[PDB]
């Protein structure tokens, strides 16, 4: 009777574990996170879709009427921390490679900026250190957000000209693309302590002189791995379409701005209507408002824009879209240089590398040569104008997280002054693409979402988690 | 025996027998104080939870010890890991024993005196003792031959004051009654199959989803044969069992079958004896949940539609594609004939026992168990996407909300294996000393438990009805698993006497377990118990009022182990959890392996359960008058459980041993006989009960609260430090600071508060059975009924029907606009809170809305109240004159007529479920409530008995 | 706590 | 030389009695194999229990036998390829193997 | 016939 039986069989001896088989799940983790429910959520506070008439899963983040017990970002919060950031601490300890090192360190510093985008506060400095304190404290964001630069700063100063040896699906041990990628995450993580005015000084110094380099990433920075079968596609399709049913249709905002500039990306993921034929969002927030001045019969899902789930199946989850890394040089080329030729073939090319992702190559002259022509931009802000809200569109369907971050700090599109109710009653107020308010609104204070409640598992657990505070309060890099 | 000193119930094979139920425990429901047992549903083949003196365990490992002969019986149970999308019970370990093979069953209540069992007694044990060989006349045969029906015991209430529509308004498609006022008129409904609509008057069928169900069915056969000399004896039984339940078709099924052969022959000093039992049984379940399940889809009918008008698939308004709606349902009878949930169980266990008696006083016992089970699960779905989606309605019409997407078809198969063996080594000693008596007993114990199983998944059907692994294009799932725990023991069980009047025991035992960390295996535990039978010490009248006057008290621990792999860490095949999905590795081509989510320990010590009793039984007038009464305090104590951790530490759980989980209760029974002449006797019984359980502490480093089952973002059940174990916390309405409901200004509907309130516990506050048994010559009549009132239980039957519009509470107001009767409106710009009067209305538009999401309470309506007074059995039992018997064969003949969970009184506030029911088994996490659990029902049948 | 559900159509 | 002595232990055990009604036998076997190719890789364990009684009432006899098996194989898997006893005949004949 | 076979190596 052998009572030294007590190792799982089912999993392998811990010694037989080494790097290379636990690299693999960082990127995997972070990706289906936050191009999963992350993803899905900041898609309604971007406001390009919106919960669909027939169907009921998501009321509660299109009406801003969820709470910290709804536990919005709870499955999200246990992925990326118990997840990806505990695997990256593990590779740390595993290999010596100073190029893996670099690889795991950006994936790890990308996490935590996730997650402060969303509670402006992430336990950091503590984290990760399971029994030796199972209450770890939560960081003010900029401790974080100037730890992990100072990590993947530290990280890149000790690459040696080794190559990678781990699985790499992202770049494919491309050491280049990491040197993209992290600079990248500077140049947006820069940005944010600028229009933050934290060191506004030392940080337009910097993105003057990162800029300065073009030494960012090819292509875009994705994981591209997955099967239309089970368990292997795209989180976000994945949940909406095969564990769900359809439950997106396309918002006002997005829809009108698109049909506004004649732009044909505007069949990219979203439908004519089942009944006319014709593009049409909803105004946020606005689901039972509208069945209740249209009627029952009348405001059906036939009466508004699906979201298209078809091209989602395989699609990637992106971390950093192309298009958007040159909309934020346009932005520093146009404000902090004063280089106007230089910026606007940034901006130019970061419509040309959309257009080119949907499959409308050779369509961007639809836009580079009419409403939203780089001719007609008058002011300095109207430039600023048409880079951020040609980035906001390049971010639907792609990256949601980002797209509603960065709308947070550059403050456009904006609030249109009007309510739901309003430009409901007559169009022709509204100006195509700024945001409305949700008709129905949870935020006693009114406004759009700025901010996720903190996770529940932390909220029971963790003694140390900042008191809850309601959707309203921006996160420390929104000032405005 | 009944030297014993704590609480004992015993119950003799006739009564077990007599309610002529499938099961050994069932029968005994509400009949027995400290001895909670319920049905997880009325679905033939379902789990029996027995609960003794409350939940000590919060890992869900809290029935008792079953004991056959006296080998440890195997109690695994089979259901549903997921009872939100697929939920379905298969059985439980004991529901394999024939209730006909029962000679005695004895319910040892208290953990203070376990050494003879080791750590699975600290839960309790059930003492089950079969029937031998006997002497009788003449040839020893006996046949039961029986036969039984179900009925739908209480469907919820009903509104059939609106019909089909939404917000108020008529629609064709709905799934849900928040239509208008019925008026007789006629108007169209469902989808439009070849230009042509159907077309009917629009009125209330009050009936329709009762007229859904058919009548159960149920026929059983047992013999038995049976024969002994002086030396010897021999006992083989065969037993049957065929239900095919209260749902309509095949779909809801249960086949047993047992065969047993037990005998035993004595030699000189040396007896001999063996026992060796094969089980074998099909199930098939109608499958729950919130998807494309039978009940889900059949409470989803407006009040206006006839139900059984949707079962002939030859009219095509019911073939899938033109369905009358497209929500998230489907037509009940199409599931139930094409989807497919089946198990099947094959079963053998068995005893040596060999006793050897030496030197005047002492016995040597061996004793040698196996209990060895393999089962097989099959459950397929069609590709309903292949067959019904382009061209229809419901269907590419609807695009993708049609149900179904992705309903690509599914089929998996499962074969796990079981296997047990117990080995004892025991030598007994009795010498009385004078008056004194001395029984002294040393044992060696052994254990070895042993489960796997292998698992394999196919998903997208290429022939979409086709139910094999050969059947798919894409990439097979498999999985595989195996654990294995073993255990060896010394123990010791002194018992001393003095006249028949003083009992003393004393039991030590020490574990040596593979489940702790290998420095620390080993566990010891004592117990003493004391029995004073002070009747024999009266008056010599005084004692002629009071035939048996006992007073007992117990004190001692029990000791306890873990669960196989809970020290070291693990890395597990990486894979991500994300809404309603995963994503798993591999992808695309790579394995990954990521760090388990469970921090290990090899901190963890023992778990250490004590206990203390004081009893009191007494009898009186020739047992005409009867109490027995027990006061218990018990306490399991560092418990060794994966509690919940904050994820940022980089766990989501650690292994550590808990606090101190406490059960105090009392348990009373009371007989007696008013009448007892000699051809006529009226008995009385009542039985009471009262647990008050208290989480102590759970370590406060990791927070003092851990998630035993709940929805995320909604109501969810915990252990809290200062509580009771299973306190729900629900959505409340925000309240001003005189207690009046805040609303928002536009909509009407309440604002939620910040947190989640407490809302109840799952603990009944008490229970009782009161039972009558009248015996006339050889008729006899029994009546049981049981009360459990107390506690509150989560219901999505309720949720539903609130949601859909056809529950009576919804036509609260005659569904007229209205304003939350006490209802202000908060003021609050920055940083000054001010209230409101509200004069905001909730639109008729609306009125849905407030019901669907649970009026004024919000969620926390759809915690019901658990309370319910239940008809549980009625027998009537007529013994044929045996000089009707005399140009017969027959040494015996008795027909029976039975009735089984037969009537429910529920409080007010509860008019939807039976509160027996759950979709998460038979132990803790299943008191979290019921996710659409199948209607339980109504049992009544006759079983004719024979004696050869 | 974990599992999850979804709501009804209408 | 490269071949081991195999070993096999085994042990039988039953109980019978009778009386002129009635006849019970009860046995007990068990068999560990270990063959003679080095390691455990030959290995059979058989363990077999049984039970059989009969007893005779009047006209009526009823008997069963209820008979249960367990069994675990190792095989030196032979053949073509990697197997053990190709890759032992395949060696010059200067090659010492147990080396 | 059936079943393949492979020649050795030298
Ligand atoms: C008078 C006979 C007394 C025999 C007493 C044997 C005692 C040892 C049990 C033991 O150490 O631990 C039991 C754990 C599981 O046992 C097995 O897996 C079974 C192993 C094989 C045991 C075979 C027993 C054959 C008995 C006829
Ligand atoms: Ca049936
Ligand atoms: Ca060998
Ligand atoms: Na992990």
């Amino acid at each position: 009777c052998d009572l030294n039986i007590n190792d799982d069989p089912n999993y392998p001896m811990n010694d037989q574990v080494t790097a290379d088989l636990i690299f693999p799940s960082i990127s995997a983790s972070i990706a289906s996170a936050v191009g999963g429910e992350i993803y899905n959520y900041a898609g309604f506070f971007a406001q390009y879709y919106e919960q669909k008439p027939e169907s009921n899963q998501y009321n509660t983040l299109c009406e801003y009427t969820f709470t910290e017990s709804s536990q919005q970002m709870d499955y999200s919060y246990r992925i990326l921390f118990a997840g990806a950031l505990e695997d990256a601490k593990q590779v740390l300890e595993k290999t010596t490679n100073p190029a893996d090192r670099f690889a795991t360190t950006i994936l790890r510093a990308y996490a935590f900026q996730i997650m402060v985008d969303n509670t402006s506060d992430s336990p950091y400095s503590e984290a990760l250190q399971g029994n030796a304190n199972a209450t770890p404290k939560w960081d003010t964001g900029e401790t974080v957000y100037k730890g992990i630069l100072g990590e993947i700063d530290a990280a890149e100063a000790a690459l040696d000209g080794s190559g990678m040896d781990v699985p790499d699906l992202i770049f494919n041990k491309n050491i280049a693309q990491w040197k993209g990628f992290a600079n990248a995450l500077r140049l947006r993580m820069y940005l944010r302590f600028i229009d933050a005015n934290i060191d506004a000084a030392s940080y337009t110094e910097k993105v003057k002189t990162l800029v300065q380099n073009n030494e960012f990433f090819t292509g875009d920075v994705k994981l591209d791995c997955f099967l239309d079968e089970t368990d292997k596609r795209n989180p976000w399709y994945n949940t909406n379409a095969v564990g769900l049913t359809g439950n997106h249709c396309a918002a006002y905002p997005l829809v009108s701005y698109l049909s506004s500039t004649g732009d044909p990306r505007i069949a990219y993921g979203i439908s004519k209507t089942d009944a006319d034929g014709k593009y049409v969002g909803q105004l946020p927030g606005g689901k039972t408002h509208m069945q209740s001045i249209l009627g029952t019969d009348n405001w059906k899902n036939k009466n508004v824009s699906a979201i298209d789930y078809s091209i989602g199946a395989t699609k990637p989850v992106y971390f950093f879209t192309q298009a958007e890394l040159q909309f934020l040089i346009a932005e520093v080329y146009a404000r902090f240089h004063n280089d106007d030729a230089n910026a606007k073939s940034a901006y130019e090319a970061g419509v040309t590398a959309d257009f080119a992702v949907r499959g409308f190559a050779g369509q961007e002259n639809t836009i580079l040569e009419g409403a939203c022509a780089w001719s007609a931009a008058s002011t300095q802000a109207d430039k600023l104008n048409l880079i951020y809200m040609q980035k906001w569109v390049s971010l639907f369907y792609m990256d949601h997280m980002e797209a509603w971050s960065e709308i947070r700090r550059t403050d456009c599109p904006k609030l249109s002054s009007y309510s739901a109710a309003q430009i409901q009653a007559s169009e022709s107020v509204y100006t195509p693409g700024e945001l409305v308010a949700p008709w129905t609104n949870g935020l006693e204070a009114g406004g759009l979402m700025k901010r996720m409640t903190y996770p529940l598992s932390a909220r029971q657990q963790n003694v140390n988690t900042p008191a809850g505070v309601p959707g309203s309060t921006p996160v420390w890099w929104d000032i405005k | 025996e009944k030297a014993l000193g704590y609480a004992a119930t015993s119950v003799g094979g006739e009564k077990i027998a007599e309610s002529r139920t499938s099961d050994v425990m069932s029968s005994l429901a509400g009949k027995i104080a400290g001895v909670q047992i319920s049905s997880t549903s009325s679905d033939p083949g379902a789990s029996n939870s027995v609960i003794i003196r409350g939940v000590s365990s919060l890992s869900g490992t809290n029935q008792p010890l079953y004991v056959v002969d006296g080998v440890p019986l195997n109690n695994s149970t089979v259901y549903s890991t997921d009872g939100l999308n697929s939920g379905y019970d298969f059985g439980n370990g004991a529901n394999a024993i024939n209730p006909d093979d029962v000679a005695n069953m004895t319910i040892l209540k208290g953990a203070a005196a376990t050494a003879l069992y080791g750590s699975r007694a600290a839960n309790g044990v059930v003492m089950i003792t079969t029937k031998s060989g006997r002497k009788e006349k003449g040839v020893g045969i006996e046949y039961n031959g029986g036969v039984q029906w179900s009925t739908v015991l209480r469907l919820p209430e009903f509104q059939n004051e609106f019909g089909m529509g939404w917000n108020g308004n008529h629609t064709e498609l709905e799934n849900g009654s928040w239509g208008p006022r019925f008026d007789g008129s006629m108007q169209l409904w469902g989808n439009v199959y070849n230009n042509s609509q159907k077309l009917k008057p629009y009125v209330a069928m009050p009936d329709n989803i009762k007229d859904f169900f058919d009548a159960g069915f149920r026929y059983s056969n047992s013999l038995s044969f049976n024969g002994a000399t002086d030396k010897s004896d021999y006992y083989v039984s065969f037993s049957q069992i065929s239900d095919d339940g209260m749902i309509p078709t095949d779909a809801d099924s249960y086949d047993k079958y047992t065969f047993s052969a037990r005998g035993s022959h004595k030699a000189g000093a040396l007896t001999f004896s063996s026992s060796l039992n094969y089980a074998y049984q099909k199930n098939n379940f109608a499958t729950t949940g919130q998807g494309l399940s039978m009940l889900n889809s059949l409470y989803q009918t407006p009040r206006d539609i006839s139900i059984i008008g949707l079962e002939d698939q030859n009219d095509p308004f019911n073939t899938p594609g033109y369905y009358y709606t497209p929500y998230g349902v489907m037509n009940p009878y199409y599931i139930l004939n094409n989807y497919l949930n089946e198990y099947e169980s094959e079963r053998f266990y068995g005893k040596f026992q060999l006793d050897y008696e030496f030197l005047k006083y002492f016995k040597f016992t061996y004793r040698m168990g196996l209990d060895t089970t393999t089962g097989q699960s099959d459950k397929g779905k069609p590709n309903l996407y292949a067959l019904y989606y382009e061209g229809t309605p419901n269907g590419e019409g609807q695009g993708s909300s049609s149900p179904f997407s992705g309903e690509t078809g599914q089929y998996s198969e499962q074969i796990t294996r079981r296997r047990e063996i117990n080995q004892d080594i025991m030598v007994n000693f009795n010498m009385p000393v004078n008056d004194f008596n001395i029984n002294a007993l040393v044992g060696f114990n052994g254990n070895e438990r042993k489960v796997s199983y292998q698992y394999s998944e196919v998903n997208d059907l290429t022939i979409p009805t086709w139910f094999n692994l050969k059947n798919s294009g894409k990439t097979p799932i498999v999985e595989q698993h195996m654990e294995l725990r073993r255990l060896m023991g010394v123990f010791g069980q002194f018992e001393g006497s003095w006249k028949n009047m003083l009992y003393l025991t004393v039991t030590a035992r020490n574990d040596w377990s593979s489940t702790l960390p290998k420095e620390n295996r080993s566990f010891f535990y004592p117990g003493i118990t004391g029995s004073f039978i002070f009747s024999e010490l009266l008056n010599d009248n005084l004692q002629d009022v009071i035939t048996f006057g006992k007073i007992r008290a117990s004190w001692g621990k029990t000791g306890n182990d873990a669960d196989v792999y809970m020290v070291n860490p693990v890395y597990a095949q990486s894979s991500n959890r994300i809404p309603f999905g995963s994503l798993t590795f591999p992808l695309g081509g790579v394995n990954a392996y990521s760090a388990g989510n469970v921090l290990g320990s090899n901190t963890l010590s023992p778990e250490m359960t004590t206990e203390s009793e004081v009893g009191l039984n007494m009898a009186f007038f020739k047992n005409r008058l009867s109490f027995d009464v027990s006061y218990y305090n018990r306490n399991t104590d560092k418990q060794i459980f994966s509690l919940a951790m904050d994820p940022a530490s980089g766990y989501t759980a650690q292994n550590m041993n808990l606090g101190k989980i406490r059960n105090r209760g009392i348990e009373l029974l009371i007989s007696g006989t008013p009448i007892r002449t000699k051809d006529f006797s009226w008995e009385l019984t009542w039985n009471f009960t009262k647990n008050w359980s208290k989480v102590i502490s759970l370590p406060e480093e990791l927070g003092g609260i851990t998630t035993i089952y709940g929805l995320n973002g909604g109501t969810s059940m915990y252990a809290i430090t200062g509580m009771p174990v299973g306190v729900f916390k629900a959505q409340v309405a925000e309240r001003d600071p005189q207690g009046r409901i805040v609303v928002n200004s536009s909509t009407g509907l309440p604002v939620e508060a910040s947190e989640f309130g407490i809302c109840g516990d799952m603990n009944n506050k008490y229970q009782m059975g009161v039972s009558t048994n009248l015996k006339y010559k050889g008729i006899s009549l029994g009546i049981d009924f049981d009360i459990r009132q107390g506690g509150v239980m989560y219901s999505r039957t309720k949720d539903i029907n609130y949601f859909t519009g056809n529950a009576i509470q919804t036509a609260y107001n005659d569904r007229n606009p209205l304003i939350v009767p006490n209802s202000v409106n908060k003021i609050v710009n920055g940083e000054n809170v001010t209230y409101v009067e509200n004069t905001t209305p909730i639109t008729s538009s609306n009125i849905y809305k407030y019901w669907g999401d649970g009026g004024s309470d919000m969620g926390s309506c759809f915690l019901v109240d658990k309370s319910y007074v239940k008809l549980r059995s009625v027998v009537l039992g007529w013994d044929l004159p045996k000089r009707w018997l005399a140009k017969t064969p027959f040494q015996a003949v008795k027909v029976s007529a039975y009735g089984n969970n037969l009537f429910v009184w529920t409080p007010s506030s509860n008019t939807f479920i039976d509160p027996e029911m759950t979709s998460f088994g038979n132990d803790l996490e299943g008191n979290y409530g019921e996710y659409t659990a199948n209607p339980s029902s109504r049992r009544f049948g006759f079983n004719l008995m024979v004696k050869f | 706590g974990g599992g999850g559900g979804g709501g009804g159509g209408g």
